[PDB]
């Protein structure tokens, strides 16, 4: 009603997964993939309470595939162009020189987008899990190497991921 | 260029001396150059056509701030309660909060 | 009267900047099979939310939050629900009201 | 307005466990390191050593 | 550089003596240096550069 | 020379994130519990060693974790 | 569109 209560809105990278597996390792799934960022262009000031606008790319799909196969769930190609001209009646059409009597405004653009997914049936020993565990070890090592040898933060880093 | 002439304003006494006036004269609107070119003091039969130059400089700040902080804390509450009962303990305070339906 | 009065202005830019940020969080928990455990290391901020109108003050938790709901088999397999959340205050998106 | 509303620093733990008589159990622990660096420089002069 | 010339303002009596005026002259906007470099008192055929 | 007639703005960035979990079936005597207990003992010892010998806060620290 | 443009490549990719 009315014309208070404050709620919170999520932005960033959001992902929701709901799988179901068969005896042949066929996966039936619902997947939501969302990527949304704040846009200064469409935000409104209100009184002093800035309310932001967003640029989003969202896809909510229901599919089923075999084990380890790759599916594209969305894609886009989007060319756009626009030209406006103002001129004087006869002077504007004279070649080359006509640009002294004519004003031209031109805009062009393109966007490409692909969203693709790959499900696999795994355990803790599978390659997909092992690669990410390796990535975590590497991140810890890099953080440790950035720090001075005697620092306490370095000791704290050495105590994690045990 | 514009022409400078002598004119007598309408409604003015005829004995009064004349004032400065002009023929057809244009003062162009400077769009994004507004306030950067002086038009109030410009002699209109323009003498002195070009101005090319630069005015610039740099400023700076110095920082040498350095700080540390440590904080330690132990809390050792102890309680007693019979089996199947409950016990609540609070050592601290209450602060007022302006909350209403 | 025929003429022209025009000119150009300019600016010079040589700004250059970098930024790096690292973090590790290592919460740990204990809970019994069929129980639940909640853990919060962080803080609470006051928020002005109320029914209707356009008051009531509530509190929003931030920091490191962890929730654990395990179940154990006879082979020591574990089926669990886990919530892990790390959230910090951002000055950029804060509103003064 | 003048009604100051405070915020808190909290460490909380709500646990459900079972243990033997007189045993010590840990229900929560945390190690949290964080680091951040920002640099601003002039293009070529900033890289000279010292 | 700019030129300094005598001028007679429009609408002013012809007997009155002329005032100071200029040719084409630019006063650039100082973006971040505003208020740090003096422009009101600066002699425009600049004498003393640095 | 074109850099005298051209202005450029460039931004680049990257984010990496990993979240992983490890469950174990324990008792009070298992190694996971013992490590945290010994960690707490170390924290208490460090706190005690920071304080001056005659302080009352030091006595309060000594009275904890019994 | 001009022959070498990227928008032209985008247009060529559509309606396949």
């Amino acid at each position: 009603a009315a014309g208070q209560n404050v709620t919170y809105k999520d932005y960033g990278i959001k992902l929701e997964f709901e799988p179901r597996v068969d005896d042949d390792n066929n996966v039936s799934m619902r997947v939501l993939a969302d990527v949304s960022d704040i846009d200064p262009a469409t935000s409104v000031s209100l009184n002093g309470f800035t309310v932001p606008g967003f640029i989003t790319r969202r896809s909510n799909a229901e599919i089923n595939v075999g084990d380890g196969q790759t599916m594209v769930i969305s894609g886009l190609v989007n060319p756009k162009t626009a030209k406006n001209v103002s001129k004087l009646p006869w002077l504007g059409d004279i070649p080359i020189l006509g640009n002294l009597f004519k004003s031209t405004n031109f805009q062009s653009g393109n966007t490409d987008l692909v969203i693709l997914v790959t499900p696999r049936v795994v355990s803790a020993a599978s390659l997909e899990n092992i690669r990410q565990v390796s990535q975590a070890v590497e991140m810890k090592d890099e953080y440790r190497n950035t720090l001075p040898k005697g620092s306490t933060t370095r000791d704290a880093v050495d105590r994690t991921l045990g | 260029g514009p022409r400078n002439v002598a004119t007598i304003p309408l409604g003015q006494d005829l004995t009064q001396p004349p004032v400065a006036g002009t023929g057809v004269r244009v003062t162009p609107p400077l769009g994004s150059l507004n306030g950067a070119i002086d038009l109030a003091n410009l002699a209109r039969p323009i003498a002195g056509t070009t101005n090319f130059g630069i005015i610039t400089g740099v400023l700076s700040t110095i920082n040498f701030a350095l700080s540390n902080g440590d904080a330690y804390l132990i809390a050792n509450p102890q309680l007693s309660a019979r089996s199947g009962g409950r016990t609540d303990f609070l050592a601290g305070g209450q602060v007022p909060i302006l909350q209403a339906l | 009267n025929f003429g022209i009065i025009t000119g150009v202005l300019s600016t010079i830019n040589f700004a250059l900047s970098n930024g790096d940020a690292y973090l590790i969080a290592n919460p740990q928990l204990s809970a019994r099979s069929g129980g639940r455990t909640d853990f919060l290391a962080g803080g609470q901020v006051p928020i002005l939310q109320a029914l209707a109108a356009g008051q009531n003050v509530t509190y929003k938790d931030y920091g490191i939050k962890l929730e654990f709901e395990p179940r154990v088999d006879d082979d020591n397999n574990v089926s669990m629900r886990v919530l892990a959340d790390v959230s910090d205050i951002d000055p950029a998106t804060s509103v003064s009201l």
